[PDB]
């Protein structure tokens, strides 16, 4: 409940994600929300590596 | 043709859906969206309308005084100065749901946002008894789009 | 072909005597070209001829507003006679009538409370002021504010929205410097409806 939904909040914002990398994300959340913790952190290193 | 619900697409551990009564790409799956195509403004026609995404303030008002004295009291929340117009409020007790409850239509106050209020009637008895008392917003604005104030007797 | 739209009396016109209710029918999408209009009305099928009509340009789209607001007593609108506007233009076969009429039935009057501001909101420069009135019916109601004489016009209030006994309720919020809150002795909120006595209550709360 409450993990999964700060991971789609922040995986939302997250700028340098692309349409799809973010999709995906999601997708790979709302279908297994055990691993909420670290789908974040997943998306949240992916971002800072594709920063300008 | 309508949008889905906003608590639909604001939480992302239920489904909003798009009632007809892709951005030109098919889909044969009618009866539901991604929350994700609705916030960035895609076309279904209908879109989400962005404007100015101000965020809530959610204050809890208790019974006034003068209905203490009553076999039934009303819980007050108040949530104030928010955009777009499209909000959700809900009440719970501790952790299990209460629903006799019914609130406002969002109302243009003079700045241009909205004020919304919501009103939990309950026996007197449940108002002293019950230890706490939280009125649950979700809007765009709040972070992770979720906002739970909490009242308690006193 | 033009339409016809029909409007029930200002509930503060009916609540006070010396004021004067008016039921009102308005005329839209009259063709520039033939902006004749003949309106006859209808208290009871009785035909009266006290309606006040005018004729109006719409510069928006291009076409004719006639709006006909005929003045009615007292004790035919509160008794619930049906009013009725007969409206026959050259863009209309057959004439075309509305009807409208008060809903006599329960009533009951309204409780009235001042909430104070909540309490995280008394540090901010702004606060706000809760009328709460609540259990009334029927649903036309008037709310309003003041701070000892002096009238305010800082407020905004809801719809009357049904409760859970088929009661309405409803909430008027004045907006205030917060200065405003902690410098005035009493403000009143003033509730009108049919079911109070002399049609009017005045709830008044201090810091
Ligand atoms: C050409 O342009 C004009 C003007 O354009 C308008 O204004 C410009 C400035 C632009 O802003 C533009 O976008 C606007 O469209 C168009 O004129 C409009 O035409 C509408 C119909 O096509 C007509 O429809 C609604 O009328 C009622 C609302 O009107 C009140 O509120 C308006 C909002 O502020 C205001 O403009 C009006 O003046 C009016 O105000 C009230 O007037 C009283 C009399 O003077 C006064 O006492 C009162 O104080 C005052 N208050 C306020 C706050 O203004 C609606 O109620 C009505 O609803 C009915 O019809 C629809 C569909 O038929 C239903 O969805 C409704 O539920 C309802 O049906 C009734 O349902 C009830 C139950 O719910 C039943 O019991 C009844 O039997 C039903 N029928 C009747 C007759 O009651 C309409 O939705 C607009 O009012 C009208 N405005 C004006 C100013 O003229 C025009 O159409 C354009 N032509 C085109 C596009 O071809």
């Amino acid at each position: 409940n409450k993990e999964q939904q700060n991971a789609f909040y922040e995986i939302l914002h997250l700028p340098n994600l692309n349409e799809e990398q973010r999709n995906g994300f999601i997708q790979s959340l709302k279908d297994d929300p055990s691993q909420s913790a670290n789908l974040l952190a997943e998306a949240k290193k992916l971002n800072d590596a594709q920063a300008p | 043709i309508f949008p889905p619900n906003i608590k639909d697409v604001l939480m992302i551990s239920l489904t909003p859906k798009v009632t007809c009564v892709v951005n030109n790409v098919e889909v044969h799956t009618a009866q539901p969206i991604q929350h994700q195509d609705w916030m960035s403004g895609k076309e279904f026609t209908i879109s989400k309308i962005k404007g100015l995404v101000r965020a809530p303030q959610v204050y809890i008002l208790p019974p006034p005084a003068e209905q203490l004295s009553r076999k039934d009291v009303s819980l007050t929340c108040l949530v104030v100065g928010f955009n777009p117009g499209d909000i959700s409020v809900e009440w719970t007790s501790n952790g299990h749901t209460e629903e006799n409850y019914k609130d406002t239509a969002p109302v243009l106050d003079s700045d241009g946002s909205y004020f919304i209020y919501s009103k939990l009637n309950m026996k007197t008895s449940k108002w002293e008894k019950t230890d706490s008392f939280s009125c649950n917003v979700r809007h765009e604005g709040l972070k992770n789009y979720y906002l739970k104030k909490t009242i308690s007797r006193s």
